[PDB]
């Protein structure tokens, strides 16, 4: 009595999930049904496969979203033997496959004073487009509130683009946008909003994040340019310091075990 | 705190006894400076195949062990001394080198055979394959056997299976080898952890598999990329970015600067992004609210009950059998045979720097490609001294998703 | 929770025992979580013992009572979710699983450790489904249940009351109408009824040798099984026959007589399931405005009797005798709410 | 095995030891408890073990 | 002192028994139940690790 039905237990409703059952060494007959006949048998996904020897015929019974959370409809699987009923207990795992979505953006960081412009996507288990509506979507203001909205929008080719404004003084920082589905799949993407200056100086050290015990020569490489093409003919020093010992500054100097000064004229 | 941080390059996730797996380990340290060929002392322990060697230039070196051991095989290498000898009595004291502390456990094969497979676990050419290679065996040669056995190769695809492909070849009654021809193609339509599987379609009732997997790095179904009028000075408004995809596909025109993105580069912005932005990809074996089961079998007699050479209550083990090798990919199945180990039911007695540039918008819009490739005009924003990009994207059901990942115009 | 429902169903309750029972429930729930698993599962110990696996019959009980306890007050859905799916994965290829023996007490589970009646506990406890869903896990429990039924009924002995009675109530809250009927009807043949009631008993002279004090290693599980005998009959999603109500008040006369002055019964399983059987017997027979059950006898010898039964004359025994040698006294009952009569 | 007394009570019972190492034997006409009046502190009869 | 002491018994099979001792009778034990003593280099004294 040889038979083995490789049943993948992970689910994506009404989308491709191929399946085949194993047999070799011909017996009387085996045509097992990996069924889903219920407690009363009303609802099932009865795609029985015959079983013949030393081959495999894989079939994709793709199956629905059932009730509130994913219900398999009272699963049962009977081994189809002609003069045998060798049959006992085993189930399946269960979830509902939304049409899966995301966001891309121009930026997250934005300058108040201009507008915003943004797009959305939705696909399936597989990675091909999908034209299906939404219940709603709305740009979030950080105070537990909603600032933009286009209710029940639908895609054109699996996509859509809007362009929303932004006041020249909002609350500063991350500004969320989320889509939620008729199940409620939340897909979240911010846009940072900060009026940080354009600082009119740059200096950028290179220096060991990792200097370790036995080392011969450290070449801390330092050149930052205030506009990326305009440095000074000048001088620079830098507080390479041996540090990191929690100090009350009782010395009057900070926690340096050493502060070394390998300063040089900027070429 | 530590010095000389070694590695584990291509070592066995786990192993089996009837074949020597090859250990491989590398090193990096300090300036990225493992010596080419500084010697080590390769700790053959309890299999006792101590066989010193040294690195290659990469850190790498290959090394194996002998075969004849219980599951409890402990394996490692050291490169420098063992204990904390110098100036070490204060309790404000520690000084270490890295431990190559690897272990594993052993097939439970009362099936007595298995397959031993080799990796892809590194960078990858896609839209390709290679002659896949493992090492087969058979036991008692074959006790009675057959003329042939079927070896049809399962591949756990997207939490299930996608492809169809068969193998199998003769059985010689009383002689074994470890060679097997197979190959599978790398395309798409796949959970991007490549979970191969293969076994003997056995008549006496057992299966041989494991977590024996590969990689699926960034490669695509639908492709698209670009071509533009050149980097030019102030007034070069009339330009192009000709981009090319499937015949009928809505696609994007996000021609852009890239400095304010050099501040925050493409962190969640990639094809590996759109891969792993999927949810619930491969929830495998025993997920969160998921568990093993009380197989009604039991090895219970009223006393400690081990035969052979020892008084021992049923020797509490911790190793790897085949019912868990059904778990380690993600699928269920059904099986009358003996695949799970004989664990019993207990008895009555025993129980950041902020780097921004000017913000104004340059290009953002959508067109649809044709059978010949649209040549959309990028239009210049002068007074902008920088390197540029177009973070486009295209999509259609006749081709599937696609993306122009990388390009540059200064 | 079962006595909370039982007291509320009777209608002689108080919102004070109710609110202090909110307190009971919150604290007790939380302390169940003191001993559960980090994965979702449930053992006796839990925290500070990270590496472990929960318990099967235990977790069946906890999902059951999570069902009913949510059925009275608020729970969070994730608990029933993760536990229902725990029992769902407790599933390799085919077999009817057994106890992952880690008990501290063989009596808290009144059963006799066979996977037969364990599995049947799973199917009932996972079909009784108050207001949530019971998706995958429970039907394959019915499947193994049919399997063990084939093994048993193809034989003739499974203690002759216990396993097949659990089959009865399992098929009943399943509704395997011909099948529940076959097994409970065999039980009806295998009768151990009382002089004033009905009840069932395991062999009582068991084939294996027995012990000394309370017959140890064997809870004797009468009020749990006989409840699980009682429980098959009341089940039908519109209604069973009134034969079910007759035998129910018979076996429940036996229930209340088998109770003792403290509270509950000789375990927790029997107490829970007795109280729930009784409660939903009531939930069938009890409704607020339905308190209007009118009555007559009709005997042709100008000797009959009219009666009435309500919510506030709700239970006076009417001790009444008859002059005729034969009893040819034709009943009649109209109105609302069920009644218990006993003639002899 | 079930057996009985010869004139001496001898029983030539033989158990095939196709089993394992650490045993724990047993011989009774009664069970693993002082069948009448065991846990009373005031009853003082026993079946020989 | 004659000892075959592996780190563990090396039972590659059903289980990984570590160094797993026993109490089976010996002929050392036949002779000391008997009582007397003897001299050989054969296998009598079990190979206790
Ligand atoms: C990894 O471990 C292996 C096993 O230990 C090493 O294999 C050894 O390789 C050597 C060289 O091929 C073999 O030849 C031996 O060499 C030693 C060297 O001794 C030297 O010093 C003595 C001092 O008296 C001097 O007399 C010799 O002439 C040498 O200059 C000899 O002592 C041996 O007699 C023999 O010729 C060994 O057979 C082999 N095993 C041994 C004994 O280690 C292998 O070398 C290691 N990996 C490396 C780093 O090569
Ligand atoms: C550990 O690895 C070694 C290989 O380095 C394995 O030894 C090999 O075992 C096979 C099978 O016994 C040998 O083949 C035959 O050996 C006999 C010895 O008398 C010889 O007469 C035959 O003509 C044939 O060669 C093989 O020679 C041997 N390796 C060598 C020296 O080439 C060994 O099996 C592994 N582990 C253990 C201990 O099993
Ligand atoms: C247990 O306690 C509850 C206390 O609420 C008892 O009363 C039940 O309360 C519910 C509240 O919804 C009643 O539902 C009713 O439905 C009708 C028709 O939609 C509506 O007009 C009423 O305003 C009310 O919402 C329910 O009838 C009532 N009895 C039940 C639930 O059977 C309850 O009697 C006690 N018994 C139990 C449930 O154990
Ligand atoms: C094949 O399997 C079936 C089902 O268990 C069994 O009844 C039969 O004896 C086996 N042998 C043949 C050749 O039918
Ligand atoms: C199964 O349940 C559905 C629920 O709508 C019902 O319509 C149907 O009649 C039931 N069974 C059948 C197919 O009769
Ligand atoms: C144990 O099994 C053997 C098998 O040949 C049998 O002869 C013997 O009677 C059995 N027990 C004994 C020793 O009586």
């Amino acid at each position: 009595p040889q038979y083995m039905v490789l049943v993948p237990s992970l689910l994506h409703t009404e989308t491709t999930e191929k399946g085949c059952v194993l047999l070799s060494y011909l017996n009387e007959t085996v045509t097992v049904s990996a069924s889903l006949e219920s407690v009363r048998g009303n609802r099932s996904l009865f795609t029985d496969l015959e079983a013949e020897n030393d081959v495999l015929h894989c079939v994709a019974f793709a199956v629905p979203k059932s009730s509130s959370n994913e219900e398999v409809m009272f699963l049962t699987v009977q081994v189809k033997g002609p003069t045998q009923e060798f049959k006992k207990r085993t189930t399946v795992m269960v979830k509902n496959e939304d049409s899966l979505v995301f966001v891309q953006t121009d930026k997250s960081i934005y300058k108040p004073g201009q507008t915003v412009k943004f797009r959305v996507v939705s696909m399936d288990e597989n990675f091909h487009p999908l034209n299906e509506l939404i219940p709603l979507v709305y740009i979030q203001d950080p105070k537990g509130n909603r600032i933009a909205q286009w209710q029940s929008f639908q895609l054109e080719g699996g996509l859509k683009q809007f362009s929303f404004p932004l006041s020249s003084e909002p609350f500063q920082g991350s500004y969320k946008v989320v889509v939620q589905k008729k199940s409620g799949g939340r897909t979240e993407h911010p846009f940072t909003v900060e009026e940080f200056v354009l600082p009119k100086f740059e200096v950028q050290v290179t220096v060991p994040k990792i200097i370790t015990i036995l080392e011969e020569e450290m070449n801390v490489s330092v050149c930052g340019l205030y506009t990326y093409g305009k440095p000074v003919p000048g001088h620079v020093t830098v507080s390479i310091c041996r540090k990191y010992s929690d100090a009350s500054d009782c010395h009057g100097e900070d926690s340096q075990a050493f502060c070394e000064k390998f300063s040089g004229q900027l070429n | 705190r530590t010095i000389t941080k070694l590695s584990f390059v291509k070592v066995d996730s786990h192993f089996r006894q009837g074949i020597p797996f090859f250990g491989q380990v590398r090193l990096v340290d300090g300036k990225g400076v493992p010596i080419p060929n500084k010697v080590i002392f390769i700790r053959g322990n309890e299999a006792n195949y101590y066989s010193n060697a040294t690195t290659d230039e990469h850190g790498l070196v290959q090394f194996s062990i002998n075969t004849t051991n219980v599951m409890g095989t402990s394996l490692t290498v050291r490169v420098n001394y063992k204990d904390r000898s110098p100036c070490y009595g204060y309790q404000w004291v520690s000084e270490e080198h890295e431990e190559a502390h690897h272990t594993a456990y052993l097939v439970f094969s009362p099936s007595k055979s298995f397959v031993h497979l080799e990796p892809m676990s590194h960078e990858l050419p896609c839209g390709h394959t290679q002659t896949v290679q493992a090492h087969y065996i058979l036991n008692g040669g074959t006790l009675l056997g057959l003329k042939k056995l079927s070896f049809y190769y399962l591949i756990m695809a997207k939490g299930g299976i996608v492809r169809t492909g068969t193998h199998g070849l003769l059985v010689k009654q009383e002689d074994m080898k470890g060679h097997f021809s197979i190959s599978i193609p790398v395309k798409s339509d796949i959970a991007p952890v490549a979970r191969l599987l293969i076994y003997a379609v056995l008549p006496t009732g057992d299966v041989i598999g494991d977590s024996a997997k590969y990689d699926v790095e960034n490669c695509l179904a639908n492709k698209v990329d670009l071509s533009f009028s050149p980097s030019q000075s102030l007034p070069a408004s009339h330009a192009h970015l000709r981009v090319t995809a499937a015949p009928q596909s809505v696609c994007a025109l996000r021609a852009v600067d890239q400095s304010v993105l050099l501040m925050k580069p493409d962190a969640e912005l990639s094809a590996s992004s759109v891969y792993n932005l999927l949810p619930e990809k491969d929830l495998t074996g025993f997920p969160g609210p998921l568990n093993d089961q009380d197989n009604e079998d039991c090895i219970n007699r009223h006393n400690v009950y081990i035969n052979g050479i020892t008084y021992t209550p049923v020797s509490s083990t911790n190793e790897k059998d085949m019912y868990s090798f059904l778990e380690d990919m993600g699928l269920k199945a059904f099986t009358n045979s003996k695949i799970r180990k004989p664990k019993m039911c207990p008895q009555l007695q025993q129980y950041e720097t902020v780097r921004k540039y000017f913000p104004e918008t340059w290009i953002w819009d959508l067109v649809v490609v044709n059978s010949a490739g649209v040549a959309e005009v990028g239009v210049t924003v002068p007074d902008t001294i920088t390197e540029w990009k177009a973070g486009a994207f295209c999509l259609s059901e006749d081709a599937g998703l696609g993306i122009s990942s990388t390009a540059s115009l200064r | 929770i079962y006595v909370l429902d039982y007291l509320n169903e009777t209608q002689q309750l108080t919102p004070e025992i109710k609110s202090k029972a909110i307190g009971y429930l919150n604290t007790g729930y939380q302390r169940q979580l003191n001993y559960k698993h980090y994965d979702g599962s449930y053992s006796t110990f839990g925290e500070r013992y990270g590496r472990n696996q929960g318990n099967t019959w235990l977790t069946a009980f906890v999902l059951k009572t999570f069902a009913q306890a949510r059925a009275y007050i608020f729970i969070d859905e994730a608990h029933i979710t993760q536990a229902l799916i725990w029992l769902s994965q407790r599933q390799k290829d085919n077999g009817c699983f057994r106890s992952s023996g880690s008990l501290l007490n063989n009596a808290i589970k009144g059963g006799v450790e066979d996977e037969v009646t364990l599995s049947a506990y799973i199917t009932i406890a996972l079909l009784e489904i108050p207001l949530t869903v019971t998706h995958p896990v429970v039907r394959n429990a019915l499947f193994c249940l049919e399997s063990a039924w084939k093994t048993a009924q193809e034989g003739d002995h499974g203690s002759h009351v216990y396993t097949k009675a659990l089959l009865a109530y399992a098929f009943a809250l399943a509704g395997n109408q011909d099948k529940r009927k076959e097994v409970l009807k065999s039980l009806n043949e295998e009768a151990v009824k009382k002089d004033n009631s009905v009840h069932w008993e395991r062999p009582q002279k068991p084939k294996a040798p027995v012990g000394h004090f309370y017959e140890p290693q064997a809870p004797s599980a009468e009020v749990e099984m006989t409840s699980y005998v009682l429980l098959a009959y009341l089940t039908a999603q519109p209604a069973p026959t009134s034969e079910d109500l007759t035998s129910a008040t018979n076996i429940v006369k036996w229930i209340t007589k088998q109770q003792n002055a403290q509270g509950g019964f000789s375990s927790t399983q029997d107490t829970v399931v007795a109280l729930h059987a009784l409660s939903k017997y009531g939930a069938a027979t009890f409704t607020r405005t339905g308190k209007a059950a009118q009555v007559t006898i009709q005997s042709s010898g100008t000797f009959s009797s009219k009666f009435q039964v309500d919510n506030n004359n709700r239970l006076l025994l009417q001790q009444v005798s008859l002059p005729e040698l034969p009893g040819e006294y034709s009943m009649k009952v109209t109105g609302e709410g069920c009644v218990y009569l006993q003639t002899s």
